[PDB]
């Protein structure tokens, strides 16, 4: 009934590090702590006995030799390496392979993560609200551009438009359709998504019959709209994602936000 | 062996061989892409107007239907990214290469389309 | 009109990033394969061309169609020849393909373009790699001289002369050649008839097969009742090969999904020979010639059959796992337009290893100073001799060392 996820990769976005063979992205010297410690805090914080870790074709043993030396959470941990992935899709191949060894709702927590928010309550949340998808958003710095969009409503907190500016169209993208429906609509440009995700049951159907789903973000949630005509039958509430706003420090890493982590942690 | 070859080096030096962009008057009242203006440019460009549907549909995952001069295809799409697109459709769908000239006209030539030009009659390919 | 077959193999090598399989295309007509399920499997070139000279001098004769209406002939041509076009990929790393490609040819196409530099290393190692594997026809074309001026053209012919003066080939025609325009083919075609002899053709020793691509030949929902067997596009090194021989796939597929290696070869039957256009019984070696076996179409996918080869019931390609190795290293590292000198072996470490005509990943297992063993992930095999050709991990991409022999 009750499972997590921990997602394990390797870095190529990154500028410095990484090059070397030994030392991978998943043990890595911050600040003299390894940056999955959190994550494992996390999950002590929550209380979970089943955890699967997933794991790409690269790196077989150095990630268990990590998760065994130094490290508290008194755990058992099970780390797999299937054969399929070639970075080029990410983790969504290989929620696609695993399916029968999930008995219900799973949540999915990446390597990458810096965390200071309370962490039962946003499982609480899920529990309680009965919906399909959860994601968070966090602002960026206010100390001394375009980005990407997001849309929020708030009276239930839901989210709508999720779109990144990647290969961006000049001039804002929505539908009607979406809009009369929930007449009011509030437009964010300072927050960002921090890879914090729940889902549920009735999802394992669905990826068997039709694969769509890219980079965990631009089609993995978004499939949501049952507006105009409805021609995919929904598997058995409405299919809708929901949105919850933070205000304390918990940020994630991808881009150029390496050295300003660093520098939030000594003060 | 060097002999037989500057001749033929010689031989193969002798063998070697915009204002018509409309504007587009539309208003950006989405949900459904409507271009009214869009039978003007398919009259000042010599153009069918389904093959401009055709490629849009091939640029991007839209469906709709033809209206006599007026557009009702679904998407809230703009007048700039449109108008890049229209701006692709008029650089490898019009110019052509052996001389370039103002009037191209379209025929119907047999499923697949290969448009003449007015000034000296040459079939061009039109797929990509 | 019935067409006889080829007899003759030409191959095309060059350089990478300069074009070889477009100009092959140019040559004989028809789009290759190479370059999810058909087509791709690894780097190479096949098309079908014809010899049809009309005879009533020059350069100009040869055409694309069999039916001739371009240059002021209502007649047909006179039977001369056919021919099938194996192309080589032109890399420092994919140098097995090229190796295995020399011991078939019997006429070579040298490239090289007036944009890069002069003195060129990977070329002068295809010419001593030529002299070595018992071959003299050797034929230069000049790829690109489309942005050239004047001079600068006789400048690199002039520097060519210069570097070809002490080797053993000497006897061979220089032809300046274009690729988009379509044109400049029949003195190509001219030039291959008249300057290379009859090759006497033979079928002895040891007959093998080398396949580089492989196809699953079938309607999109093909029934129960009609079925087709797998066509296994390979280029026939030596030995003719004719309908009724029992034919076995060499390095063997991972079928445990701890994980064995030790495992027996595949065996098959040949079925039906793809050819030109029309069938036929017997198969003059010397090109891509698609040999249906009977293989499952779901084994001939993308990349598991990566340059695995095809030999008749007991023969001299073999299979092996780790792979044996005698490299032979250079100075310093070469490529760079930073330069580093060449460090010994580390135990443990991903690096890719091209041997015969496979292009797959592998594991180093034991350091010396010769001699390297290797550890494989996804099949391979090695066929009479061929050499080796190491690229190593130093900066994202592959990286060329040196070059290599195989003891066995």
């Amino acid at each position: 009934s009750i499972q997590a996820f921990v997602f394990c990769g390797k870095g190529s976005n990154l500028a410095p590090m990484q090059h070397s063979t030994r030392l991978p992205k998943a043990l890595l010297p911050i600040g003299n702590r390894p940056m999955i410690e959190y994550v494992l805090d996390w999950c002590d914080q929550a209380d979970f006995k089943e955890i699967s870790v997933v794991a790409p074709v690269d790196e077989i043993e150095l990630i268990e030799s990590g998760l065994t030396s130094f490290l508290n959470s008194n755990h058992s941990h099970h780390l797999q390496d299937p054969k399929k992935i070639n970075f080029i899709s990410t983790g969504e191949s290989l929620q696609k392979e695993l399916l029968p060894r999930i008995n219900g709702d799973f949540v999915i927590l990446p390597c990458d993560f810096v965390t200071d928010i309370p962490p039962q309550v946003l499982v609480d949340q899920f529990r309680n609200r009965d919906d399909n998808n959860l994601a968070m958003t966090i602002y960026y710095k206010n100390s001394l551009k375009q980005q990407q969009f997001f849309t929020v409503y708030s009276e239930i907190l839901l989210d709508v438009y999720s779109q990144r500016d990647v290969t961006k169209t000049k001039y804002l993208q929505i539908r009607s359709h979406l809009l009369w429906n929930y007449p009011n609509l509030t437009v964010s440009t300072k927050l960002l998504n921090s890879f914090i995700y729940f889902c549920s049951f009735e999802l394992c159907q669905l990826l068997k019959l039709g694969p769509q789903s890219m980079s965990r973000q631009a089609s993995f949630k978004d499939p949501f709209t049952g507006n105009q005509q409805q021609q995919n039958p929904p598997t058995t509430i409405f299919i809708l994602p929901n949105e919850t706003l933070f205000i304390r420090a918990n940020n994630l890493n991808a881009y150029m936000d390496a050295n300003r982590f660093v520098l939030k942690i000594k003060s | 062996v060097g002999l037989p070859y500057s001749e033929l080096l010689s031989r193969f030096f002798n063998i070697l061989r915009k204002f018509r962009i409309p504007p587009p008057v539309c208003l950006r009242d989405g949900k459904k892409t409507i271009f009214s203006n869009i039978q003007d440019i398919a009259e000042k460009l010599h153009r069918s107007p389904e093959h401009l549907i055709q490629y849009l549909f091939a640029e991007l995952g839209t469906s709709g239907s033809v209206d006599g001069k007026r557009l009702v295809i679904k998407g809230k799409f703009q007048s700039k990214q449109m108008e890049n697109v229209l701006r692709r459709y008029i650089l490898e769908y019009v110019t052509c290469k052996t001389c370039k000239s103002i009037n191209t006209e379209l025929k119907r030539e047999n499923r697949l389309f290969f448009m003449v030009c007015k000034s000296c009659g040459s079939t061009r390919s039109v797929s990509s | 009109i019935i067409n006889r077959q080829a007899t003759i193999n030409i191959g095309t090598i060059g350089h990478v990033a300069h074009g070889k399989s477009t100009v092959v295309r140019a040559i004989s007509g028809v789009q290759t394969v190479r370059f999810l399920e058909r087509n791709i499997t690894i780097k190479l070139g096949y098309a079908n061309a014809k010899i049809y000279k009309c005879q009533e001098s020059f350069k100009s004769d040869k055409e694309i169609s069999p039916k001739c209406q371009r240059p002021g002939c209502p007649g047909r041509y006179k039977l001369v020849r056919h021919v099938s076009f194996v192309d080589c990929p032109g890399h420092d790393i994919l140098m097995s393909t090229m190796l295995s490609g020399a011991a078939v040819m019997d006429a070579a196409l040298l490239l090289i373009a007036g944009n890069e530099s002069c003195p060129q290393p990977q070329t002068s190692e295809h010419l001593a790699a030529i002299e070595i594997m018992k071959l003299k026809h050797v034929i230069i074309l000049q790829n690109k001289v489309d942005l050239m001026r004047e001079e600068s053209a006789l400048e690199h012919q002039k520097s060519i002369l210069k570097f070809i003066r002490g080797t053993i080939a000497d006897g061979a025609p220089i032809v300046p050649i274009s690729a988009q325009l379509k044109y400049n083919i029949d003195a190509v075609n001219e030039f291959i008839v008249k300057t290379i002899p009859v090759p006497p053709r033979d079928f002895m020793i040891s007959p093998r097969l080398i396949v580089i691509r492989s196809f699953d030949v079938n309607k999109p929902g093909a029934e129960i009742e009609d079925l087709k067997g797998g066509v296994a596009g390979g280029s026939i090194l030596n030995g003719v090969f004719k309908l009724g021989d029992e034919i076995e796939i060499r390095p063997g597929i991972v079928t445990k999904d701890k994980g064995k290696i030790q495992c027996k070869p595949i065996f098959s039957n040949i079925v039906s020979l793809f050819a030109e256009q029309n069938d036929l019984k017997f198969a003059v070696p010397g090109g891509l010639i698609g040999v249906g076996t009977k293989v499952d179409p779901t084994l001939c996918r993308a990349d598991r059959l990566v340059g695995q080869v095809v030999g008749a019931k007991g023969h001299l390609p073999n299979i092996y796992t780790d792979i044996e190795i005698n490299y032979f290293l250079l100075r310093r590292l070469l490529g760079v337009k930073k330069q580093a000198k060449v460090r010994k072996l580390e135990p443990n470490e991903v690096l890719m290893v091209n041997i015969g005509s496979t292009a797959t990943g592998a594991r180093v297992v034991a350091v010396k100073a010769d001699m390297a063993r290797l550890q494989l992930t996804s099949p391979a095999c090695t066929e009479i001799n061929e050499k080796i050709a190491l690229s190593r991990r130093i900066e994202k991409h592959w990286r060329l060392i040196g070059w290599a022999t195989i003891k066995k």
